């Protein structure tokens, strides 16, 4: 597991890769910004954001919830995401 | 604001 997370290639462990693939990823190797890209696609596509208060994402009965280990997060409090990423990315 | 506007506004 990484401690500190430009252009550097990551390989996501299988649980994360599944979510990125559902989001549309055609790849096994990603940049960090390609991971964030597909992660936001996933929330969009699955409509996990709260529809009145769209900074809030409800991820509780979803494979993403399982990864983040929270029922909800705020896009303005992105810690659960960054922490999940260092738990789920192999940094070569 | 929409979720995707908020999302791309991230470090």
């Amino acid at each position: 597991k990484i401690r500190t997370l430009e252009g550097t290639q990551v390989h996501p462990r299988a649980p994360l890769l599944q979510i990125l693939k559902v989001a549309g990823a055609q790849e096994e190797v990603f940049t960090l910004k390609e991971v964030m890209h597909y992660l936001g696609q996933y929330i969009m596509m699955k409509q996990l954001y709260d529809k009145q208060r769209q900074h809030i994402v409800h991820c509780h009965d979803d494979p993403l919830g399982e990864l983040l280990e929270v029922g909800s997060f705020s896009v303005k409090n992105p810690s659960p995401v960054y922490e999940m990423l260092k738990r789920n990315l192999v940094i070569l | 604001e929409t979720f995707s506007d908020l999302w791309k506004l991230l470090p």
